[PDB]
């Protein structure tokens, strides 16, 4: 049961230290040695370091030689990865692999590394009304658009968990204001557009934000 | 430094069915590419070792084959499981490398999408933006286009599309175009379009909308 984790995740403004950590679940903290992987949203992994867990040697990918410092932990039995100074360019997934013989066997979940200097916000829901023109043809689309909001996540679900069926909840994308925008749609029968009422419940946790926007049919 | 390449980028297979996934190496690694399993929720998984290497526990489905310059992860028959993404590794040399990954995707038969417009809602509005969400509903395959168009002029770099993956349940794709606008560069005009060009449409729909009529 050798497994070596890594913390949730966290996020912190640019040109700011940062210093992740790994674990020792079994064999010898000093036997293998520790490798980090950073992996950036939508990209292939890439290699970062690989300290040993006695002499303390250490081994960096020559483009962050003079970034992140491999640091350890022979007391505890642990590995820290030190990043000085990390841009909005620098936030990605991290991991640290127990490199059984030349190859990483033993992985650990991933920590991930927000870097932004957005200020906690609540989002904004404004109402997707009713897609039933020429688009009458059985079934019409509506949805909630989550404007705005820091950090992430945003849950969204639809009458409380009742309606759980066409929904589609799509990702959030950061903007040029660093603020996110998520929106979720919902395809439903052009019929029950009255027959039925539609609620949307955003929620997002950090700035507390839990409102409960109501969409229905345009005016014209 | 010594460069792996991975191809497809993408490939869609059928349940059920022999895949096979490339890989390039730069310079000669000699047997060192090792392959890795990943799920969007999970890290990489080592899978095959050495060249061709069923890592513990990797099931006899999987199996490798290479040498110098060329390798291949070959998924004997694919299943739930195996749909996820592929990376193709080395350590032979210092530093490491990884191509740049081939996600693994199921096919079915082509789903012209359903466009729906979405004038803003006047909350919006009050506060200066003007948010038109397009909606691109249930395509295939994911090659898709929207092509905003406000009083005929054509937009460029002020809208910012979203796609989802495939739908658990029916296997299509989605999208949202987000055009936004201050609320006077909104009223400046009347006529807000969304042309989808798919390769399930004969031609490009679009869904148009007027400020004030409907």
């Amino acid at each position: 049961q050798v497994q070596l984790q890594q913390p949730g995740a966290d996020l912190v403004m640019p040109g700011a230290p940062v210093k992740l950590s790994c674990l020792a679940s079994g064999y010898i903290f000093t036997s293998s040695w520790i490798n980090w992987v950073k992996q950036r949203p939508g990209r292939g992994l890439e290699w970062i370091g690989r300290i040993d867990p006695s002499d303390g040697e250490v081994h960096y990918n020559q483009d962050f030689k003079d970034k992140a410092t491999l640091t350890v932990d022979k007391s505890s039995s642990t590995a820290y990865i030190q990043l000085n100074s990390l841009t909005s360019e620098d936030s990605a997934v991290y991991y640290c692999a127990r490199g059984f013989l030349p190859w990483f066997a033993d992985w650990g979940q991933g920590t991930l590394v927000t870097v932004s200097a957005a200020s906690t916000k609540g989002p904004s829901v404004f109402p997707l009304a009713p897609s039933s023109k020429s688009t009458s043809g059985g079934t019409a689309a509506l949805g909630c658009l989550v404007k705005d909001y820091f950090p992430e996540p945003v849950t969204v679900s639809w009458n409380s968990g009742a309606l759980t069926s066409g929904v589609h909840t799509f990702p959030a994308v950061l903007q040029s204001s660093g603020l996110y925008s998520l929106s979720s749609v919902v395809t439903v029968p052009s019929s029950s557009l009255g027959t039925q009422t539609y609620i949307c419940n955003v929620n997002h946790k950090p700035s507390n934000t839990k409102v409960d926007k109501k969409v229905e049919p345009k005016s014209c | 430094n010594i460069v792996m390449t991975q191809s497809p980028k993408s490939m869609y297979v059928s349940i059920g069915e022999r895949v096979t996934l490339s890989c390039k190496a730069s310079e000669n690694v000699d047997t060192y590419v090792s392959w890795y399993q990943q799920k969007p929720e999970q890290s990489p998984k080592l899978l095959i070792y050495g060249a061709s290497n069923r890592y513990t526990g990797v099931p006899d489905r999987f199996t490798g084959s290479g040498s110098a310059t060329d390798f291949t992860l070959t998924i004997s028959s694919v299943q739930a499981e195996d749909l996820a993404d592929y990376h193709c590794g080395q350590s032979y040399n210092y530093p490491f490398t990884f191509g740049s990954g081939t996600k693994l995707e199921i096919k079915r038969t082509v789903a012209a999408p359903s466009v729906f417009i979405f004038p803003p809602s006047d909350e919006q509005l009050k506060s200066g933006t003007a948010s038109v969400v397009c909606l691109l509903n249930n395509f295939y395959p994911r090659e898709a286009k929207v092509q905003w168009k406000v009083d005929n002029a054509l937009q460029s770099g002020n809208s910012q599309e979203s796609v989802t993956e495939q739908d658990s349940k029916d296997s299509t794709y989605s999208l949202s175009s987000t055009l936004t606008l201050s609320k006077a560069d909104y009223e400046k005009h009347k006529v807000y379009a969304c042309e989808v060009t798919h390769q399930g449409l004969s031609s490009p729909v679009t869904k148009s909308f007027n400020r004030g009529e409907c």
